[PDB]
This record gives C-alpha cells, sequence and structure tokens, in this order.
RNA sequence: UAAGCCCAAUUAGUGAUUGCCCAUUAUUCCUUUGGUAAGGGCGGAAACAAAGGAGAAAGUGUAGCCCUUCCGAUGUAGAUGUGGCCUGGAGGUUAGGACGAAGCUUAUGGCGUGAGCCUAAGAUGGACCGGCCUCUAGUGCAGAUCUUGGUUGGCGU
RNA sequence: UGCAAGGCCGGAAAGAAAAGAAUUAGAGGCACCAAGUGGGCCUUCUUCGGUAAGCGGAGCAGGCGAUGCGGAAUGAACCGC
RNA sequence: GAAAUGAGCGGAGUAUUUGAGCUGUGCACGGCGCGCACGCACUCUUCUCCGUGAUGCUCCAUGUUGGCGAU
C-alpha cells in the first residue's frame, strides 16, 4: 500500500565517500567550440601560422647544430 | 579506536609479482628485481616494474615508430656519440609501410620474425634483456619506449555511446542494426556529437 | 678474501666515523641545550622584574597573550558530526587521548572553537612540553613511528641543522621560532595514558564543573596525570 | 637425538572449536561450521557463547607444528626415507605410517636406532634403556 | 514548489531593493567584459532578457565567450559526486566583474613596490609590530565592576 | 571544611583598539573555585555590562586574595539568584563565619538547600563583616551573648578509623569481630 | 544522626597534586594475522673428525629465505583472495598390503586459528590402497509441510 | 604607436614578508568490469497535516539496520565506547 | 652474562663547570618634565673524563637453594 514517498537522508553522507569531486583547471576542456564566430574564424588565421613557424623554428634549431 | 575513515580509499593496487606462467620472464623478474634494489638507476626500477605488467599493459611497438623517435633524438646528438640502445618491455612489430631504417640496435622482449629481418638487414641488431644487462647494466645511453594502447578495439568501445559527446562504438555483431533512432535528427533525436567537457 | 678485506676495510672507516659523529653531536647538544636554558632562566627573570615595576606605580603588566596551545582529545569516536569531524583529522587527533601542541593564532582558535566538547585544551608549561617530547615523544621516519631514542635519530629526520636536537624540539614547540610547524608534522601525534584520579566529567566545560574547554594554564595537571 | 629447544609452548587456546548447539543433534558434527545466521547468538558475538576461529588464535611460529617431545613429524613409510632425517634430526621425527605392516616395521625400527632418528611411533622401549 | 518552471521560488529572488529600481545604468553598458575575466552573476530584473537561471544568481565564474550582447561564464554546479563546470550564457547586464582577486593584485604590486625598493634605492614602510606581545598597562581610568542592585530594576 | 570558593580579584580591560586607544581598566571580585571560572565570570560580567567580549579581550590579572585573621565576625553576604518563576530574586542574608570566603560558601550552600540555586545562577555582591550591633536576626545575634554555655548533647562519637569495628561486646570496648 | 532532596568535599582551617569500584576504551608489554608496508643479510670470513649444535632458498602465496621495525584488525547483503581443506575418476611420479588394504569403532592422543590431517588401540575387518604435481566433475548438508528406508516418545496407553 | 587574440624573446620571482596570518595519519589525475540494494526505521533540532497517537509526511546531521562490549535492574535506537 | 654501551660496568683523577650569593660597565626596563627588584652583552652547592663493531647472516644452548624422582 503507501510507502515512504522522497528522502534525502543518507545522500549527502553517499555523496563524500568518494568525494565532491571538484572542479576541473582550466587549461583542460578548454574548447572554444561554439563561442562568438568572427573571434573563432580569426584565431585559426593565426595558429596556421604559428604552426608553420614552429616547423621553421625547429627546422633552424637543427642547422645551428649541424654547424656546432 | 581510530577514526580512520577514509584509510582503505587511499590503498592502491599493485601486484608485486607477474601473473604469467613463461619460465623466460621469471628469469627477467629474477634479473631485474636484483638490479632494481641494487642499483640508484631509475631505469631498472621501471623496467623491472614494466616487466611485472600483464600482456594488455606490455602493448607492443613498431619498428617504424622505433625508427622515429630514434631519427628526433639522433637530430639533437653531437654524432661523436653513437646512438641509444631502444629498449622496449614488449613486442617489436615490422612495419610494412616504412621499408629503409638506420642501424639500430633495439633490445625487445620479443621481435617478430620479419622484425627481427628488417633490423638486422638494415646494419642493425635484436637484443634481449639478459644481454641489455652486460652492455649498459644501469640503462645508460638507452631509449625506452612503450607502444600504444589507444586504438584498440575494445578502447573505442569504452563508454555509453548515446550520451552527448561519446563517440565509443555499439557492441553489436549487425553493423547496419542500431542506426536509426537516437542516431539521426530525423528519428526523433540523434545524440549530440559534441558535449562541453 | 680479496674481496672481503677491502669491505672490513670500508666498514672501519665507517665505525671511527660514527663515533666521531657521536661525540660532535654530543657536544653541540650540550652547548646548544646550555643555551635554552639560560633563555628560560633569564627570560623568566624578565618578567617578574617588569611585573614588581608595574605594581610598584599602581599599573599592571599585561602578559604576552599565548602563542601555544597544547591539546589532548577527551571523547571517543562515535557520533561525530562531518564539521567536527573533520576538523579533528586536520588537528590529527583521530583517537581518545591523543594530544597535539598546536599554534594559537585566529585560525587555529577558530577550529578549536568549533570542536570544543570533544578536546580538552590550555596553555603547556616548559616541564610539559619535555615531559611529552622525553617520554611520549616519537617521530615519522620512513612513514613509521619510531620513539626518540638518540639525538643523532632527531637529526637524521629534520635535517635543518637548528633542530639537531630534543632541546631543539621543545625549544621550537615552547617558543614559537622558524620551526614550529615542521617539529610538530615530524613528531607523531601524542598518545597519552588517561589520567589517573578520573576526570570529573566529559560532557560539560570546564567552568559548567566538567572537563573540555580551555584552562588558563591549568591544563598542566591534567596532563602530569596522563603522561 | 634429543630435541631442539626453544621457548615454552604457550597455546593460546586448548580447547577445540566445535560447531554451535551440536550437542542436543545426533547428526551434527563437532567439526567447526560457520554461522551464517541473521539472528545468530554466536555470530553476533554475545557474551556467554562460544567464540569463532579467528587469526588472533594462531600458534606462536617459533613453537608452532613441533610435538610435545620437542619435535615437527615427518611422516615415513619405509627404510630409504630413514636417510632424509640424518642431518634433520634434532628437528624432525619419524612418523610410520598406519599402512605400513608388521614385517616393514622392524626393517625401520632397526636401522633408526643405529642412524639414530626419533621414531614417534615406534621403538620406544628400547630407546628407553640406550 | 509544486511546479518545476524556469522561475519558481524567484519571488523575492528576482526582485529589486526598495528604492532601487529602474533601467540598467550607463555605467553597466560601459562596464567592457573581457574574455578569461572573474565576473560575477546576479540576474537584473528590469531587464527580464537573457536572465541566468535561479541557481546562478550569488555565483562568480570565468568568462569564456563574449558576444554582442552576451557574456559566457564558466560556473561550477556540483550535481552527485562531482562538481561540473557549467556553461551559461547570458545577457551583459547579468553579470558584474568580480573583485575577488582584488586582496591578490594588491599584494601582488606591493610586491613590485617592494623589490623595487630594495635593489635600487632603501627606503622602506616598517614593519608592523603584533599588538599580542606584553606590554605594561597605564591606567588613566578604572572603574569597579560589580553589579549594584539598581541594575535588576529594568 | 576550609571552603570550596576562593576570593578573585580579576582585573581586566577591552583592549587597545583605534576607536578607543586607551580603555577602561575593571575590577570585579568574584568567588569561585579556581581562576579558569573567576576569568569566565568576569567575562560575563564584561559582556551584560560594558558590551565587552573576552575576545577582543586582556585579563590584566587574576589573583586570589588571602583572607585574615580566623575570628568569628558576622558577614552580610547580600546575594542574588535566578529562578525560572520570580527571576532575579535579591536577599540580604547575614551569616556567622570565620572568614570571609566561608561566609559565601555557607550562602552557596543554603541557596542551594533553601531555595535550590546553582552556582551559575548566583551573584554575589558587597561582602562584609559587620558588628553584633547591627545584626538583624536573632538566629545569628544569639551567638553575640558573652556567656553563651551551651552542651554537646545527642552525639555520633565514632571511632577513628583504624579502630573502628562491626560487633563489640555489648557493655565492653573488645571487638569479637573486626 | 538516611541508605531521601539540593549543594559541596577527599581523609580535612594540617601545612596544597590523584578517596576507589568496575570495560572488547586508553597507555604499555607478548603472540597471531594482513599491509599502497619500510629497512637489512644472502660471493658460505677464518676455523672445527669420531670415541657448542643446526640453518642461510634473490624469495606473491609453504612447515612462510632469514632477521629487525611500523600500522591496521568486528561486520549483514555483497565482491575477492587463498604452495586453503575435503570427495569420485583420469595423466604422471613415489610408495604401502595376508607380519592384515578399504570400511567401521573411540575417556587414541598429537597439531592446525579453522575446514581438516595424522598416530595408536580394536579381544574389528578380510583384499586392496596411500602421498605429491597436474587434469576432470553427477564433488562437501541441518532444516526445502524435502525424497526413500528404518527407528522412537506417546504406550503396555 | 591603442585594443582583442595566438605564439616568440628577455626580465623579475618575500615561491609568497610583516600584521594572531592556517592546518592536514594531505600520493594527484584517469579507466575498465561487476555485485547487493532500490519495503527502511529511531533520535537532538527545524517542521506539516491531526484533538491526539508507540500517527502520517518532510529538512540538517547522527545512529540501528549490519554490532557486540561497559552502564541506565529489564529495553534494536538512550549514556559511555 | 652466548658481543652487560652505563651519572649505573670498567679504567684514569681531585677537580669539572651548573646553579645560589655579591657584583663591575654599556644597553634595555621603571619613574620624572633618579631608581633598577641584579634582564641582555662580554662564600655555599655539584663528581668530571675517556673506554671496548658485528672477523656474530639467523636461530638455539651456561646460575643458586631445597622438595620430588633409584626403572
Ligand atoms: O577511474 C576512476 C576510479 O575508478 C574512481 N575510484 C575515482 O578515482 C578517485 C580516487 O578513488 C580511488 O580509486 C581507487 C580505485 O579506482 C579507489 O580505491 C579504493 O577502491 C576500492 C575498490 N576499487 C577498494 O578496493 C579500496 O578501498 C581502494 N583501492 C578510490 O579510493 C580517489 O582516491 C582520488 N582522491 C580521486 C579519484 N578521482 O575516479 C577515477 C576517474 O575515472
Ligand atoms: N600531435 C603530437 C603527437 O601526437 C601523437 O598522437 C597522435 C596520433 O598518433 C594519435 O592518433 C591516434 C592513432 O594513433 C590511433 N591509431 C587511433 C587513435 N584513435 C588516434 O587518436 C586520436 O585520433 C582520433 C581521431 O578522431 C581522435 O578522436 C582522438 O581524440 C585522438 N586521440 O593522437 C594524436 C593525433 O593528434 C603522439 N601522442 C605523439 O607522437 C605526439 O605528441
Ligand atoms: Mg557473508
Ligand atoms: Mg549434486
Amino acid at each position: 500500500a503507501k510507502s515512504k514517498n522522497h528522502t534525502n537522508h543518507n545522500q549527502s553522507s553517499k555523496n563524500h565517500r568518494n568525494g565532491i569531486k571538484g572542479p576541473m583547471p582550466l587549461h583542460l576542456h578548454n574548447s572554444k567550440r561554439g563561442s562568438w564566430l568572427p573571434a573563432l574564424v580569426n584565431a585559426r588565421r593565426v595558429r596556421k601560422h604559428n604552426q608553420k613557424a614552429a616547423l621553421k623554428k625547429r627546422r633552424e634549431r637543427i642547422a645551428a647544430f649541424a654547424a656546432k | 579506536g581510530v577514526d580512520l575513515t577514509g584509510i582503505s580509499k587511499k590503498s592502491r593496487v599493485i601486484r608485486h609479482h607477474t601473473y604469467s606462467t613463461n619460465p623466460y620472464i621469471k628469469l627477467l623478474i629474477k634479473l631485474y628485481k636484483f638490479l632494481a634494489k641494487r642499483t640508484s638507476s631509475g631505469f631498472n626500477k621501471v623496467v623491472y616494474q614494466r616487466l611485472i605488467k600483464s600482456r594488455s599493459n606490455r602493448a607492443p611497438i613498431s619498428l617504424s615508430r622505433i625508427a622515429v623517435v630514434m631519427k628526433r633524438k639522433a637530430v639533437f646528438t653531437a654524432k661523436s656519440k653513437a646512438a641509444p640502445i631502444a629498449v622496449v618491455v614488449g613486442d617489436v612489430l615490422d612495419d610494412v609501410r616504412m621499408a629503409r631504417i638506420p642501424a639500430m640496435r633495439v633490445c625487445a622482449l620479443r621481435f617478430s620474425k620479419s622484425a627481427r629481418q628488417s633490423i638486422v638487414a638494415a646494419g642493425g641488431e635484436c637484443l634481449t634483456f639478459d644481454q641489455l644487462a652486460m652492455i649498459a647494466p644501469t640503462g645508460k645511453n638507452t631509449y625506452l619506449l612503450r607502444g600504444r594502447k589507444s586504438g584498440r578495439e575494445s578502447v573505442r568501445h569504452f563508454g555509453a555511446s548515446g550520451v552527448p559527446g561519446s563517440h565509443s562504438k555499439p557492441y553489436a555483431t549487425n553493423r547496419g542494426k542500431e542506426t536509426k533512432r537516437g542516431r539521426r535528427t530525423g528519428r526523433s533525436y540523434k545524440r549530440k556529437a559534441f558535449r562541453h567537457v | 678474501a680479496a674481496f672481503k678485506q677491502q669491505q672490513t676495510e670500508n666498514f672501519k672507516k665507517a665505525v671511527v666515523a660514527r663515533k666521531a659523529a657521536k661525540a660532535a653531536l654530543k657536544k653541540t647538544a650540550y652547548l646548544r641545550a646550555r643555551k635554552y636554558s639560560r633563555e628560560y632562566r633569564g627570560a623568566e627573570k624578565k618578567l617578574v622584574t617588569l611585573r614588581r615595576q608595574a605594581a610598584s606605580h599602581g599599573n599592571y603588566y599585561l602578559e604576552a597573550k599565548p602563542k601555544v596551545a597544547v591539546v589532548t582529545r577527551i571523547r571517543g569516536i562515535a557520533k561525530v558530526n562531518p564539521k567536527q569531524r573533520k576538523i579533528l583529522q586536520l588537528l590529527r587527533l583521530r583517537q581518545i587521548f591523543n594530544t597535539v601542541f598546536v599554534k594559537m593564532n585566529k585560525p587555529m582558535e577558530n577550529m578549536l572553537r568549533a570542536v570544543e566538547p570533544y578536546i580538552a585544551y590550555g596553555y603547556p608549561s616548559l616541564a610539559t612540553v619535555r615531559a611529552m617530547v622525553y617520554k611520549r615523544g616519537y617521530l615519522k621516519i620512513n612513514g613509521q613511528r619510531v620513539k626518540i631514542t638518540d639525538n643523532q635519530m632527531i637529526k637524521d629526520k629534520y635535517n635543518n641543522a637548528d633542530i639537531v636536537c630534543a632541546e631543539d624540539m621543545v625549544n621550537q614547540i615552547y617558543t614559537c621560532g622558524k620551526h614550529f610547524r615542521t617539529v610538530t608534522h615530524g613528531m607523531w601525534p601524542f598518545k597519552l595514558a588517561p589520567p589517573a584520579g578520573g576526570m570529573r566529567q566529559k560532557r560539560r566545560h570546564f567552568v559548567e564543573g566538567g572537563d573540555y574547554g580551555n584552562r588558563d594554564t591549568l591544563i598542566n595537571r591534567f596532563l602530569a596525570r596522563m603522561i | 637425538v634429543k630435541p631442539t629447544v626453544s621457548k615454552a609452548i604457550v597455546k593460546k587456546r586448548t580447547k577445540r572449536f566445535t560447531r554451535h548447539r551440536y550437542e542436543l543433534f545426533p547428526q551434527l558434527s563437532s567439526s567447526w561450521r560457520k554461522p551464517r545466521g541473521e539472528d545468530s547468538p554466536v555470530r553476533r558475538r554475545y557474551k556467554g557463547q562460544k567464540a569463532m576461529p579467528n587469526k588472533g588464535y594462531g600458534s606462536d611460529r617459533a613453537t608452532k607444528y613441533i610435538t610435545p617431545s620437542g619435535f615437527r613429524s615427518f611422516p615415513i613409510n619405509n627404510v630409504e626415507d630413514l636417510y632424509m632425517l640424518v642431518m634433520q634430526n634434532r628437528k624432525y621425527a619419524g612418523v610410520i605410517s598406519h599402512t605400513v605392516g608388521a614385517r616393514k616395521r622392524k626393517a625401520i625400527a632397526r636401522k633408526a636406532m643405529e642412524l639414530d632418528v626419533r621414531l614417534a611411533n615406534g621403538n620406544a622401549k628400547l630407546r628407553k634403556i640406550a | 514548489v509544486h511546479s518545476y518552471g524556469y522561475k519558481s521560488g524567484t519571488r523575492h529572488l528576482f526582485a529589486k531593493k526598495f528604492r532601487k529600481h529602474g533601467a540598467p545604468s550607463v555605467s553597466t553598458i560601459l562596464t567592457n567584459i573581457k574574455v578569461g575575466d572573474y565576473v560575477d552573476v546576479v540576474a537584473d530584473s528590469a531587464v527580464r532578457e537573457g536572465m541566468p537561471h535561479k541557481y546562478y544568481h550569488g555565483r562568480t565564474g570565468i568568462v569564456w565567450n563574449v558576444t554582442p550582447r552576451g557574456v559566457g561564464v564558466i560556473i561550477n554546479k556540483p550535481v552527485r559526486t562531482r562538481t561540473l563546470r557549467k556553461r551559461i550564457c547570458v545577457r551583459f547586464e547579468h553579470v558584474r566583474k568580480s573583485r575577488c582577486q582584488e586582496a591578490f593584485k594588491a599584494k601582488e604590486h606591493q610586491f613590485q613596490a617592494y623589490l623595487a625598493a630594495k635593489k635600487a634605492g632603501k627606503a622602506l614602510p616598517p614593519l608592523k609590530k603584533s599588538s599580542r606581545m606584553g606590554g605594561i598597562v597605564r591606567p588613566k581610568n578604572v572603574e569597579v565592576l560589580a553589579r549594584r542592585v539598581a541594575d535588576y530594576e529594568a | 571544611v576550609k571552603p570550596h570558593l576562593r576570593h578573585y580579584q580579576v582585573v581586566g580591560r577591552e583592549s587597545p583598539s583605534e576607536k578607543n586607544p586607551e580603555p577602561t581598566v575593571y575590577k570585579f571580585e568574584v568567588f569561585a573555585p579556581n581562576f579558569v571560572v573567576a576569568k569566565s565570570r568576569f567575562w560575563r560580567m564584561m559582556r551584560v555590562k560594558n558590551k565587552v567580549k573576552a575576545t577582543h579581550g586582556d585579563v590584566l590579572s587574576c589573583k586570589v586574595v588571602k583572607d585574615a585573621k580566623l575570628v568569628a565576625r558576622n558577614y552580610l553576604v547580600d546575594i542574588a539568584y535566578y529562578s525560572q518563576r520570580c527571576g532575579y530574586t535579591r536577599m540580604v542574608k547575614e551569616f556567622r563565619d570565620v572568614s570571609k570566603t566561608g561566609a559565601v560558601s555557607q550562602a552557596y550552600h543554603d541557596l542551594a538547600s533553601r531555595h535550590r540555586a546553582r552556582y551559575h545562577n548566583i551573584e554575589v555582591l558587597n561582602v562584609k563583616s559587620i558588628p553584633d550591633h547591627e545584626v538583624k536576626h536573632l538566629s545569628i545575634a544569639q551567638y553575640h551573648a558573652p556567656n553563651l554555655s551551651f552542651p554537646l548533647l545527642q552525639r555520633r562519637i565514632k571511632a577513628a578509623r583504624k579502630d573502628r569495628a562491626i560487633f563489640v561486646k555489648k557493655n565492653t570496648k573488645r571487638a569479637v569481630v573486626a
């Protein structure tokens, strides 16, 4: 027949056995998808230059090793 | 009488012995448990602890992967030094997709019949861990590698696959069976391919 | 015997080296414990002078408010609320009659107000510190609880070149110093006996006629029945 | 042989851990069976009840397994098994197996005096003279 | 609360303070919000447009999104055994810039005030002595605390 | 019985603030079992009279007051107590004891019997040794007679804890058991 | 003249501490057992007949490789581990038995924390069977108004 | 030349002073696999329906359930542990 | 006593340097618009020194005085 409807009794004690796992830092999972798109397309233009600068810097770090 | 509430949850699972039945892994565990305590080298610590590990946790490496990371270290090596001895605790497989490779010296726990041939045909050498305990007994001038665990089928099935964000694969023997409701936007909903965090 | 001779010729050097380091540390603990005893006896005379210079002209000497508290846990581990239970963990008071030295600043007093029915605290003397460090003071060496036996084992623990003997630890505890935290986090929580002669009432404050709460230096005679 | 000696045999418990309430039932063996009863007084550890086997009742390992003579016991079946107990002689004692016949116990009991190996169940009359 | 709509139990919560009514002020429009800044979501009725939910009203988090009239802000919400990071998006009137790191940028710039007086010059403000030391008391006034008879007749 | 209360003179003060650069110093007489109780009765009265807390608080002194020569005096222990019905009743209660701290102890033992009031529901005011000709009640004034002379009748002469017995011999100082 | 009620003491205006009685608590001393355990020793130092002795294994787990040290220990439902025990058969090895095997019996002790194992005595039996490593399963009883056989109190009613 | 963004180069860095100015029997972060449970009940305090209830329903915590032991003569749940 | 690690068992001596007194001189403290109750700096009381690795990896074996015990 009738029983107990709703209770919040054990739950806060259950929630702290494996802890309240805290928030994760702001350098993990900082995806910019869904952000304002004119500034998202601009930043892609810049990262495609920063990658070929990184390809050129490492290639320039090798010729500064084969000569020394 | 002590209030040790979250003290069993601080415990971890270590397993100092091996589950393997191989009598030649047990000889390397006889050798590298000796070297792990009797030497301050962190090589023999890691080589002993990775030798205990299971066959799933000793994922194999490919020969074209050894040939690329040894290249990217021999770029900034002075050419008076030779090269490290590549050591993997696991299996080296051949790579069809990389024909010519340098003369590198590889110590693995097992080689293929074809990964052994393409190493020695390039001027190289396949070693073993009793033979690595004699030349560099502490791991001086080595390069310890693992082999890739992502990309496995089992890792690609790990997940819910119908909560948002999850791109895991369903356990389905039929490929064209689970493709309709909850997987197309026309069939009442489609699970969101992206979720923040 | 060609290998075994070089080992005992190297063991011969390590015997005379530990015999030198034993007497070298005997002197710099004899010398350093004399320095502290002059301070404990001389600065105690200074406040007897200032309190007579105060009383002669009708003035008052406000004594310095105590910087060190000794905190023993007097109630067991049953039926404890999770705010009171965490503070008793962060004070390292996890069993009955465990005792810790704490500083007496505002972050620590507002933790001691929150757990008063479970603890009995107060202000220790010099003899309360040195009886707790000598008789029942142990250390956390290699993650293990080992009893203070010689000052070489203390000097091997802290590696501070200021804490080399057992009088250094009763110095930093009694007069706070730069290394109060490293000395007290160096030791294990003190585990005392129950007091001889009894407890009057566990369940009421010291002002109400019972036992918990603050004792404004009366905690020494209560710990002197436990150490 | 005389046995090698050690500290005195403590024996935390000499009473057998018998079954709960076995005396009332002729079926029930005295071998220990653990109570899984939800209202069992032995399982719930009341005051006047039988005890339960536990790791704390275990025996002092320096003196564990040794018999009241001072000897551990090694079961032997023929004469060639006396030859194992020649160096291990003040530690172990021979126990001739039950199914060893009366004819082969002569050959074992002769040599166990020659070779000076204690038998736990043999030639105790002859070891009393010498 | 017998209904589980969006604004339920928000009677006193989405109201405005006494004699503080009106449309938002010009210094809220001119206050420019930048990505990576701590803001402080406080829902402003008299806008009634782009409000946060009632949970995100005392809350304060990091801006991750700036759109022409919107601010995304990452706010921690604990659910069962974990604190996941909710990325809500509000109108710009429902955020205030947060003064949470004010006392940390104060002692940071005090560490370029010092180190600009130690390496080059020598002039420093003196360190403050504790009031918890034991001084002498010169009594300029004494009373007697005694609980007079006439203290009860009130 | 060498009484259970001690006469503490607790001197204290609020604190040197910047609002109040030099605060008022207060004197306080309290009869307490020890000085930890005595300091807290002082900060009870600093709170309910001066809005001063013990957190923002200095105890400048808490010292005992030694008694006197032991002489039979008459003490007016002007004392007040709280009951839930008819709260804060104040009485005067002249007593007859050798010391001032013992006179207040007698007041705490018959505020406990005549009225069932406990330690923390009692405040004690102005304990003073008064002369004989000011004593008003005749149950204390009857001891000022210079020729008192009463007999110790109806006594309980017990043995001296070293020679006490269980069975003595009915007309005899023996001990057949114990 | 409380062994009642409210206060208060601790051997009593004597000279300062803690009247004493009871725990599966506390402190400490032993023993066991398990660790997210932590350290040390393991190249036989020399030497030593009978008429000071034995051990020393590079090791998850044993009758634990041997020592030293530290901490924890209860628990339903539940999970797991066990060179943990037990039964039928199979592959191997090592042995018992007409001088008495299996089975049965027990004021037969021994030892294992325990499941159990082993010895002894039968004034019992009369021909088969043990131990260890592996393999296998119709493999462990106290209760299912459990199944089948027998017996029993009621009752010489 | 400002602004916003992503990098690059160099500098400094009480590794956070002093003012009561923290403490920790504080190894952090991931993942796989799967049980049992999904009838609860009691209590200090807050509280709703009721005249009330050893009644019905909630909140925060602690307990019994699942756990004895020492006490309240006896008592699942109180006191101590 | 099968490594007795000692203010204790040994050697080697007549003293060692801890307090209590009584103090100098600076400073600090306390009052004023000279004090220092002997804080910081440089005669009484007390025993003081040096000693022994493991050439032992581990375990177990050595008192005294009666009572009982003569196969
Ligand atoms: O992979 C996740 C993980 O499964 C989950 N536990 C958690 O990790 C926590 C971490 O929690 C410990 O993780 C251990 C096992 O995963 C566990 O230890 C205990 O586990 C039990 C059985 N698994 C017991 O057998 C035993 O008591 C003990 N080993 C947890 O203590 C916490 O310690 C960290 N503080 C925080 C981690 N988030 O999250 C993982 C994320 O996927
Ligand atoms: N990008 C730098 C390099 O990345 C390497 O790893 C790169 C790849 O090797 C690796 O790709 C692996 C692939 O190897 C393996 N066979 C399958 C696996 N799923 C891939 O993983 C990647 O690819 C899938 C594509 O959707 C992504 O969803 C997934 O997030 C990502 N982990 O992930 C990285 C691709 O961005 C190495 N970590 C290392 O050499 C180096 O850091
Ligand atoms: Mg179970
Ligand atoms: Mg069956």
